[PDB]
């Protein structure tokens, strides 16, 4: 977790809402919804998902690696949805494809709670 | 001040749907303060009238304009009645005037909401309901009434209003989103409506708990939710069932068949289960709900297919039936029956939506006078359009 936090300080991250306004509703999702989405992402892509949690489980970080670009989901029980890139954001299709899979996973989790 | 505390208590009672308690408290305060200023008595009378009007609106028995107009006139008279002969403090008088203005704005908003509800009840009898126009009108009304009663004294009333009105909006867009075959925004709107309904139910349960505490350990009747809340919950359930029926394939692709069937059985009505039962009983070859993608064979793909994938062989026959019987399908009430001797197939087509078509195809010669299939198609169309919920609202 410490290495991920240190690496995140030297990387460029953009929130999901910045790329597409329609995803901004995901920023208002509850902590339980965020945990359910993290569990769904871990179940769907265990090989590409990395989970880091604090000893008291207050802060949980879920990263879905693609490898220079990844989607990071951070939740503080005691939430954020941003895409982390090692270099500055380009002014590309693989990054959009990675976001589409995460968007579908978030959409799938939201639909489950409605039934 | 005592007047501010009384107003806060009345507003808190109103926000918990305790109109009778708020009216009784206002009447008691007015009776005990007969020697106070005339503005205070006018405000108390206006508050009692507004509580009665709110109770009537919650009961939804007006489906109200005269009562709202009288309340607005009383509030305007109280605001403009700057009578210093009552001995009230000038700060108290200014607070009363601001409260009267906020109450007049709230009364106008309530009158607009009642007019919208009456329009929806009138349009319930229409074969097709334009959800986009209703959503736009609701958004315009909300924007006009936005931040009009943001006073902290009116805090629980306004929170009780928007959380309901937005809920209605959360339904309206959903009614459009289901019509446009949009799954993600329909699901988001349904989740928002469910959250708003749960928020309203929290206040209802708080009021019920307060009533139970006041009534002791006796087996008192539970505080029933108002007719508006029940209608909103029924509309949300109907919209969720319609979305599940339309988006059955997407939900079922992520789970097993048994789990998908169990999930669909909870939705009221369960269109998928009824369709499967009808297919099993009548030995129907295929039942396909196809959404028209024109303007958004591939132009009319089968969104839902039972009990298997959509027969490709019957695709051009269904396309020809839809094209030739376009005028009949446009009525959204008639059912078109076709027979093909080359394939010896019987096709029954209905159009519950202008962009959705339900087709039942059987590999046998079926007479057009078979009332069972026509009745089933009519019931399915009525469930999909959902005019009964709006009629009962």
């Amino acid at each position: 977790l410490a290495e991920l936090e240190e690496l995140l300080e030297a990387v460029h991250a953009k929130s999901i809402g910045d790329i597409d306004p329609q995803l901004d509703c995901f920023l208002s999702m509850t902590v339980s919804w965020y945990q359910s989405l993290i569990k769904v992402l871990l179940s769907r892509f265990p090989q590409s998902c990395r989970h880091f949690q604090s000893p008291d489980l207050g802060t949980q970080y879920l990263v879905v690696l693609n490898t220079d670009c990844f989607v990071l989901v951070f939740l503080d029980s005691h939430t954020s949805l941003t895409v982390v890139f090692r270099e500055p954001f380009p002014v590309l299709v693989s990054t959009y494809h990675h976001l589409e899979s995460v968007i579908n996973t978030a959409c799938f989790t939201l639909w489950t709670r409605l039934l | 001040p005592v007047e501010q505390a009384v107003l806060e208590t009345f507003f808190s009672h109103l926000g918990i749907f305790s109109y009778d308690k708020a009216k009784d408290n206002v009447e008691k305060e007015r009776e005990a303060n007969k020697s106070a200023g005339g503005s205070w008595l006018s405000l108390l009378a206006a508050l009692a009238h507004l509580a009665a009007a709110e109770k009537v609106y919650h009961s939804l028995t007006y489906l109200i304009r005269t009562i709202y107009t009288s309340l607005h006139n009383e509030l305007k008279k109280v605001v403009t009645g700057r009578g210093a002969l009552g001995g009230t403090a000038p700060h108290v008088e200014e607070l009363l005037s601001h409260l009267s203005e906020q109450l007049c704005f709230f009364v106008q908003a309530r009158m607009e909401i009642a007019d919208f509800y009456e329009k929806m009840y009138t349009l319930s009898t229409q074969k097709f309901i334009n959800a986009e126009e209703l959503v736009g009108l609701l958004d315009a009304i909300m924007k006009k009434y936005s931040s009009r009663f943001h006073h902290p004294i009116l805090s629980p009333l306004e929170s009780s209003f928007q959380l309901e009105v937005d809920v209605l909006c959360h339904l309206l867009k959903a009614q459009a989103q289901v019509s446009e075959w949009k799954f993600l925004p329909s699901l988001v709107n349904l989740h928002s409506a469910h959250t708003k309904l749960q928020t309203w139910g929290q206040i209802f349960e708080k009021q019920r708990e307060t009533k139970k505490h006041l009534f002791g350990g006796q087996s008192q009747k539970a505080v029933q939710p108002p007719h508006l809340f029940l209608w909103l919950m029924k509309l949300k359930n109907m919209l969720l069932a319609k979305f599940s029926f339309y988006f059955h394939e997407a939900l079922s692709r992520q789970t097993t068949a048994s789990e998908m069937k169990t999930l669909t059985a909870k939705a009221n009505p369960d269109f998928f289960g009824k369709i499967s039962s009808f297919i099993r009983k009548y030995d129907a070859a295929n039942v396909s709900l196809i959404f028209d993608n024109r303007g958004s064979v591939d132009q009319y793909p089968a969104v839902v297919s039972l009990p298997s994938d959509r027969p490709v062989m019957h695709w051009p026959n269904v396309i020809m039936i839809m094209t030739d019987r376009t005028s009949d399908l446009n009525s959204l009430e008639k059912v078109v029956h076709f027979y093909d001797d080359k394939v010896q197939s019987t096709y029954f087509l209905t159009r519950p939506e202008p962009h959705f078509t339900i087709v039942i195809i059987f590999e046998s010669k079926k007479s057009e006078r078979d009332s069972h299939f026509i009745s089933f198609l009519n019931e399915v169309s009525l469930a999909l359009k959902n005019p009964k919920v709006f009629a009962s609202l």
